[PDB]
């Protein structure tokens, strides 16, 4: 709703394409499609904006609305500039390094861990115990950098393992 | 205090055995006739810990019934806690401690006196 009524502005090398329901943007990192919903109707505002409507105030297209425009915002975002998600690693001997387009991770296990590169997005490690995930897609970099994430379980007590950039996490203390 | 203030005892069969076995069993007989206090003794502890423990070997005392009597600096980084605790709870304490202190627990007992239970 409050979301809703709030149109999306357009930077100048975007290109808007609208076929029925479904919308498509194209910038200098790449394409991206999306879909609507029907109640949800999406208009090119002629002065370089993007408009949803919803024809009710029913709950469910009201629901709507701010989902299509958040979405819409995202999608124009990402290709627009893109995303970028930094990670730390914490503890002793707990190491990453890449391997072409594979992530490599030692995390105290046995076995070497490593993860593959999906469609669409990269990985690039700074410092041993500091690297980033870069993508034009929200969701898919928030997933992959929820996956890293949980590598190796929580760890109250001295905190060994992978966190997000400002993550704070709670911590205990075992006494004995 | 035992104040005998009457008594029996006959002409033939009184011995001083019997009156020593009357007067324990008469003793005995007024100690089930109310309460007794138990006594247990206290052993003043001192020990020298670092100041960044404090806290836990404080709470842990506080889990353990001990008196805090004072925290003294040892030095730049330790700090003398004197306090007196009861020797039950002494039993274990060494270990528990060298647990609460990575081993940097060091302490020293001696009896102090004996005080009733709580």
């Amino acid at each position: 709703s409050r979301i809703g009524k709030q149109p999306v502005p357009v930077p100048s090398g975007v290109d808007v394409t609208i076929n029925g329901q479904n919308l498509s943007v194209k910038g200098p990192k790449g394409t991206l499609t999306l879909d609507v919903a029907e109640p949800i109707s999406v208009s090119r505002a002629e002065d370089g904006a993007i408009v949803v409507t919803r024809p009710d105030d029913e709950r469910r297209s009201r629901s709507l609305h701010g989902l299509s425009r958040t979405l819409i915002a995202n999608l124009v975002t990402g290709v627009t500039e893109g995303y970028t998600q930094k990670m730390e690693i914490f503890g002793v001997g707990y190491r990453v390094q890449l391997k072409g387009q594979n992530l490599e991770f030692a995390l105290g296990y046995s076995h070497p861990v490593l993860i593959e590169a999906p469609e669409g997005i990269t990985f690039a490690v700074e410092s041993p115990t500091k690297f980033s995930v870069s993508g034009i897609d929200k969701q898919k970099v928030g997933q992959i950098s929820a996956v890293i994430r949980r590598l190796r379980r929580p760890d109250p007590y001295k905190g060994k393992g992978v966190r997000y950039e400002g993550e704070q996490i709670r911590r205990k203390v075992g006494k004995t | 205090r035992v104040t005998l203030f009457d008594g029996k005892a006959h002409s033939v069969d009184s011995s001083d055995f019997a009156f020593q076995m009357a007067g324990a069993l008469a003793l005995r007989d007024a100690a089930a006739a109310t309460k007794i206090n138990l006594l247990e003794p206290v052993d003043d502890v001192t020990i020298v810990v670092p100041d960044d423990l404090v806290g836990t070997i404080m709470g842990d005392l506080s889990g353990r019934r001990g008196r805090v009597l004072g925290t003294d600096k040892h030095d730049a980084d330790r700090t003398v806690i004197k306090a007196e605790i009861p020797e039950v709870e002494l039993v274990r304490y060494a270990i528990d401690l060298r647990s609460m202190s990575h081993g940097a627990g060091q302490f020293r007992r001696s009896f102090a006196r004996y005080e009733p239970m709580p």
